[PDB]
């Protein structure tokens, strides 16, 4: 049977798994969403006029830039209790990471959803972003607006791009990041937790050398690119499992672990699930994620298909919408970009 | 994608 | 059927196919084998005591590189017409690739044999070195003679080896080579016909990325490996038919291409297949991608493994050996390194 | 086994 989140403002409980130091946290772990008395509805495909085209950070227009930071400073400007503030959409992640919800409408209501380290991973991150974009664009009246998306796949898009950086004038900007990976710019998509102190066209070499590992090498087929099988009744798999997907163990990892602070207690902010959300470029390193699924299928090799499992294509998550609608949404929903209006603009 | 160190736009 | 080499002491003509410029070609086109009265048996595997050790050519100890400087000596200094000569193991190159060899044993002596741009590449490859590899320890009274290999796949194997250069003093050189290449020393994997104008690093990285390519990323499957099925009664495939396998068109090719003289009329001699084998270092390239098909398959992914077809397992042609007698070979029989007795040097 | 730039 399919995993399937609960009504999330009815049963929700505040996150205490994957966060090791939880009494020097400097993120919130009470991030169950606000109730606002809606029910929750089905999804119902956009009918957007325009493909939202997403857009490499390194590259973007200034009205695509000014954009976003525009959108940025609007949700950091909303209430708190706004499901679409900046805090409650890190919240998100926080809660469905860190154990804010149950199996209860499976009849497990005793053991947690776990959305990472599995099957769940890519759609899951897909509906998260898909809702955060339309949240974005509907603050600043752009209805065709587009998220970045940190193309660390190519060399110029590698350093974490200036418009990440400056101080808390900027919008996108956040504190609790490695000041020391900051300076070196360039992010190591092989990073285990160790510098490797090596010219940085050698990183430029050894980040593509990791895409080519994750997408090709060690992402063969459904099973080892999207992460294992995760079921109603299942436990949650642990961090470093074995039958965790190639692009969330590999580059993916690497980034939240080599942009995370490490002087914070949990690496807060993208060093932790329950934090990551909290800084900007979370988002946009995860459209680029987003991104891996497409360029994975357009590769056109065998195995490089999606997945056909029930028990995948029924699982389900909600959201809070633009509207401040609650809507539920199904991994088989997400599988074709086109219905979901939107793309990434590529070379 | 397919950027690679062969290619000028490297 | 499989294809079958003839009696090739009694059907050959002059290389024909192939050979852009024949009336102003630098090296013969008369590449057929000598007549010794010699009746042709199958192969036996071979009863060495120990394995022949292919060494990097960028690493040989001083008895290697003398041993291997001698053997080419003493074969430089054969009569033209002892199967064993220089000019007699280049002209083998020549007879199987540019058209000395018809189909006549399988009904079509109509069809010339064609060895490359299909499956029969790689074994066909591996046999011819077997001999010449075998024929060369015999000429200096070495036992376990073993070639050199151009580790190509490693950043300190990448500049043609020294001990190729130099003047004709030295029996492992060859004026036929192009001598800006030469110059510049670091191989191009991914040579296109313009010169790359890039770091050494750069290139480095470029020529690790090609062999990922080859290796991983273009082959997939036996057939986008190993090359097109090609049997009795099919003509010969083209030079750059998208059918040959990821390391004979990809790195295989470039090589051939980067170090062939741009100033000789069809490029040689290792620019053109005929005049290939006059270069000492042609045998030697060849003696990594011989060794490209053993790295494939311990790769252990999906789809890296040997052919089944017997159509491609029972090809087969014909060798002088060290004894000046005449071997038929077939590809079934050269899949096993430890049953040919020899392997590589590895890390 | 190949080598690969992220390799000492
Ligand atoms: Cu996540
Ligand atoms: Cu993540
Ligand atoms: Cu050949
Ligand atoms: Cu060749």
């Amino acid at each position: 049977a399919p995993i399937t989140a609960p009504d999330i403002t009815s049963i929700c409980k505040d996150a205490s798994s994957g966060i090791g130091n939880q009494e020097g946290a400097i993120r919130t772990r009470k991030c169950c969403p606000p109730s606002l008395g809606k029910k929750i509805k089905d999804f119902q495909f956009p009918n957007d006029k325009k493909v939202r085209m997403r857009w490499p950070a390194h590259k973007g227009t200034k009205k695509q830039v000014d954009d976003y930071r525009r959108a940025i400073a609007a949700m950091r400007a909303l209430p708190d209790d706004d499901p679409r503030s900046f805090v409650s959409q890190a919240k998100i992640h926080c809660a469905y990471c860190n154990g804010g919800y149950t199996q209860v409408d499976s009849g497990f209501p005793d053991i947690d959803i776990q959305i990472h380290n599995s099957w769940l991973f890519f759609p899951f991150h897909r509906w998260y972003l898909y809702f955060y974009e339309r949240i974005l664009g509907s603050l600043i009246d752009e209805p065709n607006f587009a998220l970045p998306y940190w193309k660390w796949d190519e060399p110029k898009g590698m350093p974490i791009s200036n418009i990440f950086l400056g101080d808390a004038s900027n919008p996108l900007y956040d504190q609790y990041r490695d000041a020391n990976h900051i300076e070196d710019r360039i992010v190591d998509l092989d990073y285990d937790g160790k510098d490797k102190d090596i010219p940085d066209q050698q990183q430029v070499a050894c980040n593509l050398s990791t895409v080519y590992r994750d997408l090709v090498r060690n992402g063969v087929d459904p099973t080892s690119f999207f992460g294992g099988k995760y079921v109603a009744g299942d436990s949650p798999v642990a961090n470093g499992d074995p039958s965790v997907g190639s692009v969330e163990a590999g580059s993916h990892t690497a980034v939240h672990r080599w942009v995370g602070d490490p002087t914070q207690p949990n690496n807060e902010d993208m060093g932790n699930f329950y934090s990551a959300g909290y800084d900007p470029v979370f988002y946009i390193h995860h459209a680029n994620v987003d991104r891996m699924w497409k360029l994975w299928k357009e590769l056109r090799l065998p195995g490089h298909v999606d997945i056909t499992d029930p028990d995948w294509l029924n699982a389900s998550y909600v959201f809070y919408d633009e509207n401040k609608d609650l809507v539920r949404v199904y991994n088989k929903d997400c599988v074709n970009l086109d219905k979901l209006k939107y793309n990434f603009i590529e070379n | 994608v397919f950027t690679t160190p062969c290619d000028p736009e490297y």
